[PDB]
């Protein structure tokens, strides 16, 4: 739910609140996420994505999923993993879309990324470690 | 072999376009005509296929990296003022059907035209109308995407059919364009479709879309117009190809005459409707544009210079001016009263609104604007009133009637545009001419205007089972697409049309 | 009169049942004649189905189309009307008779007349395209020759209309 | 200046703060597919079906229209401006086609535009390259500059057949696979002249004017056969399905592919003519891209119209008899073209002639004859070409 | 000079002195003009353009042009041609720049305009009847 | 022959780009280095030239479009 | 959301108020050329110098840099992070440099990206036209499959070549050309196994794996020496000057020009090869494309620089001694190859190979060597590759 809104935690404090808990002791080392973030820059093909693919059959499938509207671009958040098949996206767009085209505007990944197929996927899993990248 | 770096440029080819026609007996145009296009005519714009696409394409890569990234990230398509919006869906579906009749148009003229060149010209112009029917469209279905009412933008290839402005923009834009003599055509098409109207129609509207926070139909029109422009060097040519026809002197003056009459007729009310009553922002006095662009720049710098090639000024020109200051006005009184038969919303002029129609058209609150503010406290926009105009004029004497050669109405009791009404009866039917161009037109030719109209074909019915029958309804199937107003409750339904009890009189049964 | 509604109606019904027994390429040839005489053009006589004449029109056009198909050797298909006559011999005919008309009055009711009799699928496609395009180039120069001369109250007289109503 | 300087609404902060007011807080409808009520022909609609399908205003007796009444104005005598009078097939819906490339404008003259540009880049590295060298120079002076430049006139003769079908046809997707039809065609031309050019510059004294290949085209027995058949096909009719079935199903399916791919591309590849692949490489992928369309109108859709098609097909086939004939004429006269060149095994001697006709014609019955029921005999073709080696 | 202006002789008049003017008996036929009219649609290249070669090598030239910003577009008028030079403008550009470029910005004409070489002509005068085209 | 309409795809060419590298004495890195990159690792982002070309040519269009069309209008 | 929805200062009417009172109502300066500074090659600057000049940060000890002082950090040891170590050439100003195509990012992948997208309609369209089956089968199967295929492992060759120049070299529009160099090399070798994928699809049993190609490429002795060139140049030098005109101006100039241009290429148009001179016109286009570079930066300036150009030469005329005849045993290696084809008089036989011989080393003669002093005896060259015959 809310543990991947983009002011969760520590965010949502101010002033000397949030210095305390930014300096606390055991926020000095870094804590391991299963999160992965994907940011979309804003445009047609884009908006009609987020609105059709990831706020309903991809919620559906992951309720963990967050979007935040950043202006120029949308800030997802979500555990696991988040996946996109141009394919669907080219059936609801009604024109050619490769998995190269869905990348003109997907602007940053924190997360193991990669293409296979009509798919791009964004991961927690450490690909080539835990699981190796396949060919067609 | 001498092996520096060369290519071969578009203008090299070109060259040779005129030698690849070759003779024989039927090599002739297979449309009638009373003309005969020289074959040793040039074109003005030396474009090659492979070029034609180069730059057609470089056009479209800046035009829709605009509107799909740049706009849509800025929410561009939902900043515009609720009028506006609306006064868009018809402005660019109606113009859509001027670009699709306008492939078909230029085929003909290619195939009217002997000279390869020619041929050439007009084939361009074949491609840029398919062009534009595609950037119509574009225009809607972003519009439909983005904008908070796509109801209208998203199916009015359908719903255009209910309402009676349709029926005239089919007259100047379609049939206009491709029945007729071929020349008769070009002259609708190109010397006043497109030398003259698509420059307020297309450049300036552009302002007053500006001027309203519509950023998408400047991005898409500023490069319909690029393309027009080699289609005015297209109707300039047509008069070069005829100008050493002794048919010309007899038939020219007669057939351009006629062309202004009929492209005139539609636009000169229907665009000062448009620009001045769907719109919030203002530019300037619609009759100020026409007077810029048609009268003078038109007017001057095409015709007047062709006077010494035999063109005259327009016989019509008179009745043209007197139709450029009031029957947009008129116009009007016909589209508020009949909103329930269009697809978009519209909006009677507020108290700013009305100070500017009197201070730049004096005497237009005494007629138009009194009416306006009448039917306002009876309930024009309320869906509670049992109230809708057109009742209103009928039972005050103000009859509608449609002009069976122009289809544009008119209400002889209340006009101060040009016309009179004349009712003929002819082998047992009835007809209703409006002024003296069109009644000649009738009177000559009439197997040519045989149109039924609106009252023809729905008298005696009920006007919510004509719009429900028509798909004039929202996705909910009970919402009207058009309505009284532009605000986002209160939006009547078919039963708030029933209420009413409006019928559909025949106009001509009193006669 | 109340209209039906527009494309789905009793009269456009009823006509589709009289269409659907036609059987012979002679009995449709007459019948899409007849109905064409009797209600297209301006000298049509009936406006009584004014608003369905067209689409019934498509309908017979349909029915004697697929006869001409179902019973008509190929070559015939392409060389002779359904009225059994050349289709070159009624090209020279009605060229002839309207480069003989003496007034636009006279053209224009052989051009209209030719269209009611041999309008497609009675004549092949493109010998009536050529005819149709060469009466019209005559038409349209001797109506267009001095199209101005005669005022409105000369031509209403010519025509031959009832005015029912001058507004002044 | 004198006029107004006008203020944006999407910008000025005070017209933005009015709009701003006016807009409502609520969609006023959720329907955002526009024109969703075309019926789709594949999975989803597609954006092609969306701006194309319907544009064409049809009255409801024109077969698939959504209009209704009389046009506004038509032609003296009463033509109306567009009618069932233009053809001879009939069909339930004229708006039934579908370009399986589903090419609107602009991805037409994006792909063209590509085309262009690389064109030029090609014959810049070409030139540097000195490869012209390698051309047998009978080759390129008697066959490349005189004959193949005279095909130039086949090309341009097809493309203005389509000026009457521009006009005539009865939808607005028909209308667009014909007028993309027509300017690959004069393409083709303008092509070949531009290679003609091109060779004028590295090859002093070539003469790239047009002045002999018009010459042959309009007097060389070689080009007879074929110069009937285009004039025919371009002025001696105006039904539109007519000239777009025997322009590109039979003509230029079978004079036009034996004339472009197994003479002058297949020879240029024994001759060591390295420059004019480079050009067929193109007429032969605009050929295919025109089939595809071409086969949807009448293949898959007219053939088999659910009331028409036996209708219809009975027309294809009496079509496709007479301009066969035609085509297999040009032929003929054509084939004497070998007479000129050197005799190579297996390409310019007899069997390899038959060989190459036996493909155009075995091809022909695959994609087109045997789908409309036309019974053809491969093998009697092929001998009645051979009859003019 | 002003005689060019958008807004120039009866367009300067409101009310009834408009009205009364606009219907004179010598307004009610054509008065031939020597002017054209050029409409550039804004964009990078124009404004350079409009700057750098309209407003001073070609007023230098042409001192009737008048230019007027209409949001949109460039709305010019002069007495008698403008010529623009695609050549010239590409060197100021510094990018390859043909006449059929420059075209993608050219959106109406009010005058006989035509292309030759590397030059974009409008002009008053009547090509193809006075004055007759050419090739390369 | 069969006449079907095929091209051949991005990653169909990709599969076979490990097997371009082969095998002599001197194949090693000319920078100094204390690691030893293994020989087997592959690419999440499966990218042939031709089709690296066709992807970022197409976010310029949109990216000078808006730039030098809309923004500076 | 959770967080602030950002209110844009473009259309935001309270923002946009407070920022137009900020903006001053005059411009602050009037030099509004982008890098005014940058000294133009042409007659005004170009978009691709001002893009492109001075991107890199050299400091004034590297000849031609405006930063001074030394790098924030360097190697273990000391190397610089770019010095004058890295090369033997010299030079007044490592700027100067000019690409004769002006090729920034935008235009590079924008052309290349035209000929990605025709490619694949060309093959689409070739595939329906059936004309694969007018190639000489042994042809096909045992010298394209095979020996081409192998050529793809020079091109690869070449391409990584350019890594260490990639990391080495002084000046930003030097850079440029290097790496656009190598995406070429890169592209002919993904486009010589896209052919071989491609005729896999048409011809059953046909096997595009690499297994083959690597096979013949690392143990057939015809490819022999240029295996040895390529592995030098690559992995056996760091000079980054050394590489780039060992690379192209020497190898892939003579035997690349060889293989791909006169053997392959011309070839394909002898034994009826419709499909090889479409990829091969790409990859000859774009070696032209880079000679216009290479050409600029070592014939035009560094051979002539007002201080090192003797120098230079002293330099380039050993590099060129020591590869042309690397080159040359490549040569000779390769030639065995016409022992496995049909002979044709003209083009396989020993007159047509002496021929082809005479045109790349007199072209390069030409194109090189006489620009930077090198004599060479053309005839003696071609009798010493011959000897491999
Ligand atoms: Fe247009
Ligand atoms: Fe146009």
């Amino acid at each position: 739910s809310a543990h991947n809104a983009y002011n969760a935690g520590i965010m949502q404090k101010t002033g000397k609140a949030f210095a305390d808990e930014f300096f606390a002791e055991e926020n000095q080392v870094v804590h391991e996420s299963n999160a992965v973030v994907l940011v979309l820059m804003k445009s047609d093909e884009i908006d009609a994505i987020i609105e059709d693919i990831v706020l309903k059959g991809g919620k559906a499938k992951n309720p963990s999923i967050v979007v935040e509207d950043k202006a120029g671009f949308w800030w997802i958040k979500a555990d696991g993993a988040i996946e996109i098949d141009a394919a669907e996206a080219g059936e609801l767009l009604g024109k050619p879309f490769s998995v190269y085209d869905l990348l003109i505007n997907v602007s940053s990944t924190v997360g193991r990324a990669y293409t296979l197929g009509t798919k791009f996927t964004i991961t927690s899993e450490l690909m080539g470690l835990d699981r190796a990248l396949t060919d067609i | 072999v001498n092996r520096a770096p060369v290519g071969v440029e578009p203008q090299e080819v070109h060259k040779w376009l005129q030698s690849f026609n070759w003779d024989f007996k039927e090599n002739r145009t297979k449309y009638p005509t009373k003309y005969h296009m020289a074959n040793e005519t040039k074109e003005q714009f030396k474009v090659i296929a492979k070029e034609y696409a180069r730059m057609e394409a470089a056009k479209d890569e800046r035009q829709f990296g605009t509107l799909l990234d740049g706009l849509t990230r800025l929410g561009a398509g939902n900043k515009v003022h609720p009028r506006w919006g609306e006064t868009m869906k018809v402005i660019s579906n109606f113009l859509e059907v001027g670009e699709y009749n306008a492939i078909a148009a230029s085929a003909m003229l290619w195939d009217s035209a002997t000279a390869a060149e020619q041929k050439n010209g007009y084939l361009a112009q074949v491609l840029d109308e398919i062009r534009h029917t595609h950037q119509c469209a574009f225009i809607n279905h972003y519009y439909s995407k983005h904008y908070h009412d796509p109801a209208g933008h998203n199916d009015a290839r359908r719903t255009r059919a209910i309402g009676p402005l349709w029926k005239g923009m089919k007259r100047v834009f379609a049939d206009g364009f491709i029945s007729g003599d071929a020349v008769e055509c070009s002259v609708n098409l190109q010397l006043v479709g497109e030398a003259c109207f698509t420059n307020p129609l297309i450049v300036a509207v552009t302002e007053w879309a500006s001027a309203n926070g519509d950023e998408i139909t400047p991005t898409v029109f500023l490069s319909v117009e690029t393309d027009e422009l080699r289609h005015m060097a297209n109707g300039y040519q047509t008069v070069v190809s005829i100008a050493n026809d002794p048919a010309s002197a007899k038939f020219l003056n007669t057939d351009l005459n006629n062309a202004f009459w009929t492209q005139q007729k539609y636009f000169t009310p229907v665009l000062g409707y448009l620009f001045e009553y769907g719109s919030k922002f203002k530019v300037e006095p619609w009759v100020k544009t026409w007077n810029r662009w048609v009268y003078e720049d038109w007017g001057g710098i095409w015709i007047g210079r062709l006077g010494k090639y035999g063109v005259e000024s327009p016989a019509s020109l008179r009745d043209a001016k007197r139709d450029a200051y009031w029957a947009h006005h008129d116009l009007a009184l016909a589209a508020y009263a009949m909103w329930p038969l269009g697809f978009a919303r519209l909006a009677l002029p507020d108290e700013e609104d009305q100070a500017w129609f009197e201070a730049n058209y004096p005497g237009w609150a005494d007629h138009y604007g009194k009416i306006f503010n009448e039917w306002k406290k009876l309930g024009y926009e309320d869906p509670k009133s049992g109230f809708i105009p057109y009742q209103w004029l009928l039972a005050n004497g103000h009859d509608v009637y449609i002009d069976r050669v122009s289809q544009v109405p008119f209400i002889p009791s209340l006009a101060k545009g040009t016309g009179s009404l004349r009712v003929h009866e002819f082998n047992g039917k009835k007809h209703s001419l409006t002024d003296d161009w069109g009644e000649r037109q009738w009177l000559i030719e009439p197997e040519r205007y045989e149109c039924h109209n609106v009252f023809e074909q729905y008298e005696g019915r009920e006007l919510s089972e004509v719009i429900a029958e028509g798909h004039g309804v929202r996705s909910d199937g009970k919402t009207l697409i058009a309505q009284p107003h532009t605000r986002g409750d209160n939006l009547w339904t078919l039963e708030d049309i029933k209420r009413a009890g409006c019928v559909f009189p025949d106009p001509l049964a009193k006669f | 009169a109340k209209r039906e509604p527009i494309h789905d109606n009793s009269i456009r019904t009823e006509w589709e049942a009289k269409i659907a027994k036609l059987t012979s390429v002679d009995q449709a040839t007459k019948f899409i004649q007849d109905f064409r005489l009797a209600y297209t053009s301006p000298f049509r006589k009936s406006y009584d189905i004014d608003v369905d004449y067209q689409y019934i029109e498509r309908k017979i056009e349909e029915k004697l189309s697929v006869l001409k198909t179902e019973k008509l050797p190929v070559a015939d298909l392409i060389t002779k009307a359904t009225t059994g006559e050349d289709a070159a011999a009624v090209e020279a005919t009605w060229i002839a008779k309207i480069k003989a008309a003496k007034s636009k009055y006279e053209a224009e009711r052989i051009h209209i007349e030719f269209r009611q009799l041999y309008k497609p699928p009675v004549l092949p496609v493109n010998v009536f395209l050529r005819t149709d395009a060469a009466l019209g180039t005559v038409l349209m120069e001797i109506r267009n020759t001095d199209y101005y001369g005669t005022p409105l109250e000369g031509l209403r007289k010519e025509r031959g209309v009832k005015v029912l109503h001058l507004q002044a | 200046q004198s006029s107004q300087v006008t203020k944006r609404g999407l910008t000025d902060p005070e017209r933005a703060a009015i709009i701003a007011a006016a807009v409502p807080d609520h969609a006023l409808d959720t329907q955002r597919k526009y024109h969703y009520f075309i019926q789709p022909r594949w999975k989803r609609l597609s954006e092609y079906e969306q701006l194309s399908c319907y544009a064409q205003p049809n009255p409801d007796w024109i077969a698939g229209g959504l209009d209704w009444g009389d046009w506004t104005q038509k032609f003296h005598g009463g033509r109306p401006s567009w009618g069932n009078e233009s053809t001879e097939l009939r069909t339930t819906d004229w708006y039934r086609h579908r370009d399986p490339a589903r090419r609107w404008h602009h991805p037409y003259v994006k792909d063209k535009s590509e085309e262009a540009r690389y064109t030029q880049r090609f014959l810049a590295a070409y030139s540097s390259e000195g490869s012209i060298r390698t051309i047998d120079p009978y080759w390129r002076d008697e066959i490349l500059n005189k004959y193949f430049g005279a095909l130039l006139y086949s090309e341009y003769g097809l493309f203005n057949a389509h000026s009457s079908v521009g006009r005539d046809c009865l939808s607005d997707t028909i209308r667009q696979t014909a007028v993309f039809a027509a300017l690959d065609k004069v393409d083709n031309a303008q092509m070949i002249q531009m290679e003609r050019l091109f060779i004028a510059k590295l090859v002093p004294g070539f003469d790239a004017s047009t002045d002999v290949p018009k010459k042959i085209w309009t007097t060389d027995p070689i080009y007879s056969g074929a110069r009937a058949t285009v004039q025919e096909i371009w002025q001696g009719v105006q039904d539109w399905n007519e000239i777009l079935w025997a322009g590109h199903a039979v003509y230029d399916a079978t004079f036009g592919q034996f004339a472009r791919r197994e003479f002058f591309q297949r020879l240029a590849t024994v001759y060591g003519d390295t420059l004019t692949p480079f050009f067929t490489a193109q007429s032969q992928t605009y050929f295919q891209t025109t089939r595809g369309a071409i086969d949807d109108l009448f293949v898959y859709c007219l053939a088999n119209d659910s009331e028409f098609g036996a209708h219809n097909r009975t027309f294809l086939n009496a079509w496709t008899e007479h301009y066969l004939a035609s085509s297999v004429a040009a032929l003929k006269d054509f084939v004497g073209l070998y007479a000129k060149v050197e005799k190579v095994a297996g390409a310019t001697d007899r069997a390899g002639v038959s060989e190459a006709l036996q493909r155009v014609f075995g091809d022909w019955k695959i994609d087109y004859a045997d789908k409309i029921g036309f019974r053809v005999d491969v093998d009697q073709k092929v001998d009645a070409v051979l009859a003019g080696y």
